[PDB]
Parts: C-alpha cells; structure tokens; sequence
C-alpha cells in the first residue's frame, strides 16, 4: 500500500497547483477525485487567477482512464439515490456473486447503491453497538486490486 | 402449537440415534425434520439453513412460509369462527382468536416452518450436550455430512468437534477433512502428513487409479469456483500441497500427473469456469498460462468455448487486465501472459478462418462472436510483445489488413453488417499507440464522436493532432452542425487550447 505523500496533502491544502504538476503519478491517482470535482464542477469562485489555476488542472489532468469512469459516477443522477437511501434507512430502522463481482460487472449507479448500503450499514451497527467496538467485513473494501 | 413444536426433538434425538431408517425417513419425507438435524451437523441454527447458500431459493422458501402462515391464519380464523358460532355466537376475529396463538397447521411433510427461537435454543442445548452431530460423524451409513457435501464455515466446528471422523473412508471426505486441515496440534500435523502421503499414493502412487484422482482433484476444482476467496485459497493450498513460482504446482507438477491427460479436459474446464470470477491476478496468469499450454484444441466447441471465456475476461474484466498490464511495471510474466493470449487468439482465428457472420476481404467467411473480436482488438491495442511479434503481426494483418477493407461483419439471424468497431472500443484504440489501429477507428468517425473522444484523456500527442486535424476538416464539411452539436464553446476551445501544447476548429469555437 501506499498513503498520500505530505508534500502532496499540503500542496492539496494549499491549492498549489504548480505543485501539484510536481507530485508524481501515483500520487495523483489518489488524489483523482477532489481533482476532477474541481475541474468540472462549475466554479464557485470566478476570478481569473483561479480560471488560470484551472487551466493548470485541466493540463495536468491527461493522462488518467479513471477520469472517463469518474465522469460516469458524476453523471448518476443522486436525488432519487438520496431518497432512495433516507428510504432504505427508514427501513432499516424499523446477491449471488460476491460483493466485489457484483460492485465490478454491476455499472456505476449499481455500484453508488451497493457502496453507499454498505456504509449506511456499518454506521447503524456502530450507532447501535453502544461504544462496543467490532470488526466487520467486505470482500469488497478487503480486495487489493 | 406447542405439542406440534416439541414433538421435533424427540423425533431428532431418535432419528440421531437411529439414522439407518428414522433418521432417513425424516431426511426424505418430512423437510422440517430434514433441516432440524442439518442445524446440529453445521452448528448453525440459522433459518433458512445454512447449508443452502443460494439466495433466490433461500427467498423461495420464506415466501412459501409466509403463504403457509397467511393460510393457517386464514384457516383458523374460520374454523374458530365456526365454532365460535356454535358455541358462544361471538365473532372471531384477529385480536379475538384464541386458537390462532395455540394451534397448528399439522403439516409435517408440507412446506418447512419457522422453527421458534426457543426451540432452537434447545435444539442447540441439545446438540451441545450430546454431541449429536459427531453421532452422525461416527455414523458412516447414512453419512448425510457427505450427502450435504456434494460450507467450509459449518465444516470448521464440526470436523473439530468429530475427531474420530479424521479418515471417514470416502476420498471426498479425505480432502475435504484435508481442507479444514489447511500436543493435539502435534497430533494434528502427523495425523495430516499421513494423509497427505495417502493422497499423494492415490494421485501419483502407482495406486493412483482414474476414479480416486478423479474425485480428489474435481473436489478442489468444484471448490475453486466458490464466490468466496478463503474457500478459493484453501483449494488452491491443498493443490499446491499435494503437488509464477507459487503456481509451479499448477504450471510444473500438475503436468506430471500419471493421469494428467486423463484429467486435463475436466482441469481446463474449471479453469475456463473459475476466470470468470477470479480475482487474482497472478493465479489468473497462471490459469491462462496452463490453459494455453494445455487446452485440448481439438474439439471445435472447446475451443469456440475457451475463446469466449477469455473475451469475457478481456471485456468484462478489464481491471483486471489492467492491473495485469500496468504500464508502470512491464514484467516478464505480463509479457508471458500477453503471448499466450495471442497465441490462443491466433489458433482460435486459424481454426476460423480454415455471435456474427465475419468474411474477410480475402473472402474468407467464419461466424464468431463480436466480444473475441473485441478481445484480440484489445489485445492488439496492448502493443506488441517483447518477446514474439509475429503472432501480434499476424492477428493485425488479419484484422486490419493494410490498405485493405476490414473484414465485413453481418448479423448471424439477419445478415444485417454490425458495427465491428463501437465507439468505446475506437477510443481505446484512438489511446493506443497503434498506428494502424489509430487510422482505422479515425476512419468514418462523426463530429459528435470527434467531440466525445477529444473529451476523453491520456490520448496520445499525435493522436490528439490527428483528432484536432479531423475536427478542422469536419469544421469545414459542416460547420453548422458542428456548431449546432457545441454545448460550451468556451469549455471546448480551453480543452483545444490545452491540446495545442499538450486551430480552425479552435476559431469556430471563438466564432
């Protein structure tokens, strides 16, 4: 395994964009997602120095095949997941393949609910477990690759 | 209620005692006691049983329960009714029934119930005190722990709790008690060194007869494809044992079985079965490398079979592929397995040429399946290995001739041509750095596709030159609908500008 760098988590807290062209692949692999939600999302700040910085982005942003899937999960719709999960979340309060094989052939909406079950999940055991701590497992979060 | 649900006890601790005829005839005839004694020999008292680990039955069953319970209800709300009637004249309803709580559907053959869970609290009180699953352990006629066989959680406790069941003469039951192996513990590990020697005699041994090696070795294959990875890496263990330097088991020693031909065929079909859900990389390189050395190519549905297994991974599983492939590290073994691949792609393709109707140019005519097209065109976009070239330049001859047509593609029911090359696919090739394959999916691409593949990233230079040509000449086609298919002119003539140092069309964003 490999954590973030420090250098990278400081140049990420700094929006030191010229840094992050510093930070080496591995490095941004990890840090794909904040990166591509600022590239697409629409800019809550609109000066031209942070258009510039998102020009920066944008040229270091190639090199990646996860962005295309990113920008998949991106375009799910989540107000019907959000209702959907309060719902299932209600209900709680009152799959042949495993879950990793189902996570991969599944697409990426069926992916978001599978994920986003099994947290919501794991927090309502921890809320119940009144301080009590457990382990629980997931092929899914268990599988290196 | 109360009788009907402490009868079963009485009945299991017989039928335990008993199992030759009891014990058989509440296995048959009646499901509710078959189950009962199921839950003291896996030591889970979990309704539906845990022996039946497929969920859709599992479903089945508790919506047949459900009904059952609606129309006892139903059921009993009549006949109180009637004799509410008869007696009292008093309506029966719900929150009036007496007897709904106290009576039974007297149904023991009939669907299986909802044990209650203080009946299972002594059902498992029961079997703790008299170790009621090791009775059946020494039992070896009706030994259902082997019927329940043809689970490895359920195993674990009771194989422990039995040692006298270490040998149990069946074969599947050595590998199995094998598996779970996988002072006492000193005890242990002779009594499994001893097993091991017995089923290293009855697989290489000059006693190692065709059905004995046979069981052993489909135990472990039907195991393998078990979605869970701990029964998955018990399997593989007890091979290695018995027999890519972890795999040599596999690559090396499993060749050298007396029967390996005798067993090869039914090897290579678990192998095929078991890709398709692996998830290893290097034990998914190790079973395409033994299946390219190994696969019988001689039977034509074998190897259509093989070929389409292995475009299911290609496809299917292409993170897998590239984790398999990561460009970072090219190693020896990825080179190795990116051979074998082209190899079988290549005989697969020979065998073709010598689902969907494919004639060449050359007028040569096979139906295959578009997914193994799509395979060796991945292949071919991987990029040639360091090894051996001539197959990846046969297989890109075959494909995408030079200055020739691609091989024509018609649907198999309706001989209606197919798109060979879908827009997914011509932007993995438009990312490789293929040459060939880059021209051929630039070919016949419309702007809106230009559009969409110029969005995408990690394209090469050149091939983002090529695109930002095509866009100029599509720009001076039809400018208009270009322009019309535009959502963000300023979003697009950034990401060109980015491009430029990563020009007409740039100016018709501009415009």
């Amino acid at each position: 395994l490999q954590f973030v760098s420090p250098f990278a988590f400081e140049a990420m807290q700094k929006v030191d964009v010229v840094c992050l062209a510093s930070l080496s692949d591995p490095e941004l692999r990890l840090l794909l997602p904040c990166l591509v939600r600022m590239a697409l999302c629409a800019p809550a700040d609109q000066s031209q120095s942070w258009a510039q910085d998102k020009k920066l982005i944008l040229r270091l942003l190639s090199g990646v095949e996860a962005v295309n899937s990113i920008v998949a999960l991106l375009s799910v719709d989540f107000h019907a997941l959000e209702q959907d999960a309060s719902k299932e979340q209600q209900l709680r309060h009152k799959l042949q393949h495993g879950l990793t094989l189902e996570f991969e052939h599944s697409d990426s909406p069926r992916r978001l609910r599978l994920v986003l079950s099994e947290l919501l999940a794991i927090m309502n055991k921890v809320s119940e477990s009144n301080g009590e701590f457990f382990f629980k497992s997931s092929e899914l979060f268990e599988s290196p690759v | 209620s109360t009788l009907y649900w402490k009868a079963w006890p009485l009945l299991l601790v017989v039928a335990a005692f008993n199992p030759e005829n009891i014990g058989l005839a509440a296995w048959e005839e009646y499901p509710t006691l078959k189950m009962l004694m199921e839950m003291v020999m896996t030591n889970n008292y979990s309704y539906p049983p845990c022996t039946l680990t497929d969920e859709e039955t599992r479903t089945e069953m508790l919506n047949r329960e459900l009904q059952t319970a609606q129309r006892e209800k139903q059921e009993i709300l009549a006949f109180e009714g009637h004799l509410a009637a008869a007696s009292t004249k008093q309506t029966i309803t719900e929150s009036s029934s007496l007897l709904l709580s106290q009576l039974t559907s007297l149904d023991p053959q009939g669907p299986p119930r909802r044990p209650p869970p203080h009946i299972l609290d002594q059902v498992k009180s029961l079997n703790q005190s008299l170790r009621l699953g090791h009775l059946l352990c020494r039992s070896r006629n009706p030994d259902f722990l082997l019927h329940i066989i043809q689970s490895m959680p359920w195993l674990a406790d009771l194989v422990q709790s039995s040692e006298g069941s270490l040998d149990v003469l069946p074969v599947q039951c050595l590998c199995e008690f094998l598996l779970h192996d996988a002072a006492k513990k000193r005890q242990r590990q002779q009594k499994q060194r001893q097993l091991l020697g017995r089923l290293q005699d009855l697989l290489l041994g000059p006693k190692a007869d065709e059905q004995t090696t046979c069981e052993v070795l489909d135990y472990f294959l039907r195991r393998l494809g078990s979605s869970q990875v701990a029964s998955r890496v018990l399997a593989m263990k007890g091979l290695s044992l018995v027999l890519l330097q972890g795999y040599q088991w596999l690559l090396r020693d499993l060749p050298r079985l007396p029967l390996f031909d005798s067993v090869r065929s039914t090897t290579a079909l678990a192998l095929q079965q078991a890709i398709h859900m692996e998830t290893d990389p290097q034990t998914i390189s190790a079973y395409l490398i033994y299946l390219s050395q190994h696969t019988p190519v001689e039977e034509q549905a074998q190897h259509s079979d093989l070929a389409l297994d292995v475009a299911r991974l290609v496809v299917e599983r292409s993170t897998i592929m590239s984790h398999l492939f990561s460009k970072l590290s090219p190693s020896a073994a990825s080179d190795a397995v990116l051979s074998a691949l082209l190899s079988i792609f290549s005989r697969y393709v020979r065998r073709m040429r010598q689902q969907v109707f494919l004639r060449w140019s050359s007028g040569e005519t096979a139906t295959m399946h578009i997914l193994v097209v799509h395979a060796m065109v991945i292949l071919l976009t991987l990029g040639p290995p360091r090894a051996d070239d001539s197959e990846f330049q046969a297989l890109l001859d075959i494909w995408f001739p030079e200055e020739k047509p691609l091989p024509t593609a018609f649907l198999v029911d309706t001989s209606e041509e197919a798109l060979l090359l879908p827009d997914w696919l011509k932007l993995r090739m438009i990312r490789s750095e293929v040459l060939r394959l880059v021209d051929a999916a630039l070919q016949d691409l419309e702007p809106q596709q230009l559009l969409l593949f110029v969005q995408s990233f990690g394209i090469p230079v050149s091939s983002m030159s090529k695109l930002l040509q095509f866009l100029d000449q599509a720009v001076a086609h039809d400018p208009q609908t270009l322009e019309q298919n535009i959502m963000d002119k300023n979003y697009m003539a950034h990401l060109v500008e980015v491009q430029h140092e990563r020009q007409t069309f740039h100016s018709l964003l501009t415009a």
